[PDB]
């Protein structure tokens, strides 16, 4: 029936259906066909489909995290030894209810996380997450004064994409390069970030230059922010500064070339430690330091 | 909801409102006691028969109380504390009226799995326990705190205003095995009088007293063993609002010299609210106490603030009646006493 | 006779004969025609031509520094109250001798500054200078082992230019982005930086992301280098982190745009403080901190 193909169908869609929430909705559809009455036939085939999904993954982390929460909810269903049928109907229904919860959470955060941006504050924003930009838009809806500084992130050129999406709103902007990002931290009140994942330790899984931002801000004593939707938690503990799950290059040094083809190769995803984050924002209240681990301990019961 | 229903039956609402606005009431400890006696009067006098209508009414009363006075966090916390004590006993009561409820631990995750009696008596006793808790904090501090400070160590102290910290210091000086030198920053525009009384009570007990001007803090930081904070209110992220003047700079001075920072507080003093901005939370002082003559005050726009904020980056321990906790853990102590809904009243 | 036109003629030339040394050679040619005997007729017209040169400058500092040294040498000529003809002949000759001194200094440095690169050390290089690359080439001539990491500098895509010039030598390389430059400082032994100017204080005048490199290296405790030819000293003291002589923008924030035209604007030249430099290398011996200032005090006699 396929799950990778269902995820590939979301091309011109996105924005509303968040990348993990669309993968979770795809997991529920695959579950509801071949009877969730059996726990040997279904769960094993769900595990095989997640393994097939991980094997097809090039540079995504959040899809593995979202699977875990689904699994957890499924197991928790019939924890009351309830009827093998009303528990099943509640499990199938919690697929569309899971996607509907992404809207309700965004409604919560955009009213909570506008408080952090005070009267007339210049912001240097890095990365693009649907939660952080929704704060930025619904603060403009709240009629609050804020300036914006764009970071030239280099994955699939994200800075230019961010700049254009800020133009459509009506907020004054200018391009700042990630090389010169050190020379900006004096005319900037606060530094904001959108994460691809949040660590078990309390650190962050992010883009092509975020640790560098974290350290410079720690030097300048200027605050460093992480805002996300509460589903990007993996049981992952990157022990060192340069160790992450990869399908491509972990720093490759190429031979002598004349035509110039083999060059680009650098760490596209980088980790930053727990100390560098001043504040973290999700729908699960306002919490930063040891909070992430407590969430993971509560979920995994281990 | 307005105070139109509670006027002849309850009069003490408006006298507390008057005590806050004109600042007739002083010190978070006292504000808490008054709100306790308010909720004592609310349950003893009112007639409700229904439970959910009652709780939401209490929520609106607390909402109006915090809007009446923003620096009364001890007011806001005490109500929130009883609210949660109520909510647990209601959830226990609903399980018996309907008829695993014990998975592993006492967690959170309210986004995952879905859902006549002596309840009023429990509400009464719940207030009584809160009073007794506020009555005795020092006993719970001294057993954790007087284990960390050594002989021949010099202690620098901003905020001499706290009754809690001074009494912690006197119990340690009572121990003849422990010797320490006390440096006290003055805190000129506000703390001065309190700092002088602090220096008097240390001499009364015969402890090596050293009065320090707010300029000289740097000129001593090489010699300082430890730093102690007399905080008013503690927060989610760890940070504190303290009882006025000359703390933030001292903490900045300590961190640069890598000198340890201590904080003495209570759980009622601890708040489940988040300080997203210091700009809103901090209260500003009266510039009258700085400079005389009003014709030069046209051109002399002087800045003075009472309450001082410390970010969590500096302090390391919050010794309470329960125990010593790190700022990266204090949120859990808070959630153990106040619920997630009981924040936005 | 023009001086700006003479400097514009160097298009396909450059290299070995440096940009400031070509401006100094242009100063000598302008001097030698209209009689250097008169100190009233000539020095005022030399000052006007330097003022016209500064007004034509878009983004260069070293040309202003090179004029100063010339002036100084001219004044020092007749310090011995010598024949007003033999001193003049020595002044005109010290123009071609000045450019010949750029050869001799490069011969000195490339034998002195190869000692810093030890047995098998991974280098991260940023900000291309003729002195640092001459160290890199003449160490390969010395048959020593060294690995190289390319930084993606963004002035006019300099990183790609640097990468191609490293390919023409026979040394293994790979592209590292200035955003991710924080994620590299653990596998890199030493960080080398070539300067556009060295401050009176002991700091550095450099490109689109060098301060950021300096701070990160200070955090990682990994050494930070400055290698140059000894002519890039101005009596300049940038008081703050973001204050420099400019003909363009000092951080501009533009209005709401839809066509997308006004964006790029960021600090193209950035300063770093004296503390971040571990070591400095010039032909004037091996010296780093207050050495620069001593030189400047020695020149200016003030």
């Amino acid at each position: 029936f396929n799950i990778t193909e269902t995820y590939l169908r979301f091309l011109e869609e996105d924005t509303e259906m968040t990348m993990p929430i669309a993968a979770i909705e795809a997991l529920v559809t695959l579950l509801r066909i071949k009877t969730p009455e059996t726990a040997a036939e279904m769960i094993n085939t769900i595990k095989s489909s997640t393994e097939e999904l991980i094997k097809s993954i090039p540079n995504s982390v959040s899809l593995r995290a979202g699977c875990d929460i689904f699994m957890r909810f499924v197991l928790r269903n019939l924890h009351l030894y309830g009827d093998w049928e009303n528990c099943k109907q509640h499990l199938i229904e919690n697929g569309q209810l899971f996607v509907s919860r992404a809207k309700k959470s965004r409604n919560k955060i955009a009213e909570i996380g506008v408080d952090f941006i005070a009267d007339d504050d210049i912001i240097l924003v890095h990365g693009y997450s649907r939660a952080v930009f929704s704060l930025l838009n619904h603060a403009a809806n709240k009629f609050i004064r804020f300036r914006c500084v764009v970071t030239e992130s280099r994955p699939s050129k994200q800075g230019n994409q961010l700049y254009t999406l800020l133009e459509q709103k009506g907020i004054p902007v200018t391009l700042i390069v990630d090389s010169a990002v050190g020379a900006v931290i004096d005319k900037v009140d606060k530094v904001f970030v959108g994460a691809e994942g949040v660590a078990e330790s309390g650190g962050i899984i992010n883009l092509v230059g975020t640790y560098s931002v974290g350290v410079l801000a720690h030097n300048a004593r200027k605050p460093f922010y992480v805002v996300t939707e509460s589903h990007k938690f993996v049981r992952m503990f990157p022990l060192s500064s340069d160790d992450l799950p990869m399908a491509g290059p972990p720093l490759d040094f190429t031979r002598r070339t004349d035509d110039l083809e083999d060059a680009l190769r650098g760490p596209t995803i980088d980790y930053t430690a727990q100390e560098y984050i001043t504040a973290l924002i999700t729908d699960l209240g306002v919490l930063t330091p040891s909070a992430v681990s407590e969430e993971l301990i509560k979920m995994w019961y281990d | 909801h307005p105070n139109a229903a509670t006027s002849d039956v309850n009069v003490t609402i408006d006298t507390f409102v008057a005590k806050l606005k004109r600042r007739q009431v002083q010190g978070s400890y006292a504000i808490a006691l008054e709100t306790l006696q308010l909720l004592m009067r609310f349950i003893s006098a009112a007639r409700w028969n229904h439970v959910n209508d009652l709780i939401e009414q209490i929520r609106d009363l607390g909402n109006s109380l915090e809007k009446a006075h923003p620096t009364a966090f001890s007011c806001g916390n005490v109500i929130r504390r009883i609210l949660a004590v109520l909510r647990d006993e209601v959830e226990e009561d609903t399980m018996s009226t309907t008829v695993v409820a014990e998975p592993l631990i006492s967690s959170m995750f309210n986004l995952l799995q879905k859902p006549k009696t002596d309840y009023r008596q429990v509400a009464i006793q719940g207030i009584k326990d809160l009073i007794d808790e506020i009555k005795n904090i020092d006993e719970g501090i001294q057993q954790i705190a007087i284990d960390l400070i050594h002989d021949h160590e010099i202690l620098l102290t901003p905020t001499p205003d706290s009754k809690t910290v001074l009494k912690f210091l006197i119990t340690a000086r009572e121990r003849s095995n422990r010797t320490f030198t006390v440096l006290v920053t003055e805190g000129f525009p506000n703390n001065t009088k309190n700092a002088h009384e602090f220096a008097k009570k240390l001499a009364q007990h015969n402890i090596e007293t050293l009065v320090v001007p707010d300029s000289a803090v740097f000129a001593l930081m090489s010699r300082v063993g430890k730093v102690i904070i007399g905080t008013k209110a503690v927060f989610v992220n760890g940070g504190t609002i303290s009882s006025n003047s000359g703390v933030s700079s001292v903490c900045e001075c300590a961190r640069e010299f890598r000198t340890p920072v201590f904080a003495v507080a209570g759980l009622y003093k601890l708040s489940p609210l988040y300080p997203f901005d210091v700009e809103k939370f901090v209260e500003f002082g009266g510039s009258q106490r700085i400079l005389p003559r009003m014709d030069p005050r046209k051109r002399l726009d002087t800045v003075n603030q009472i309450t001082d904020y410390v970010p969590p980056e500096n302090i390391d321990i919050y010794i309470t009646n329960v125990g010593g906790f790190n700022p990266s853990f204090i949120y859990r102590i808070a959630w153990d006493n106040y619920k997630q809904i009981d924040v936005h009243l």
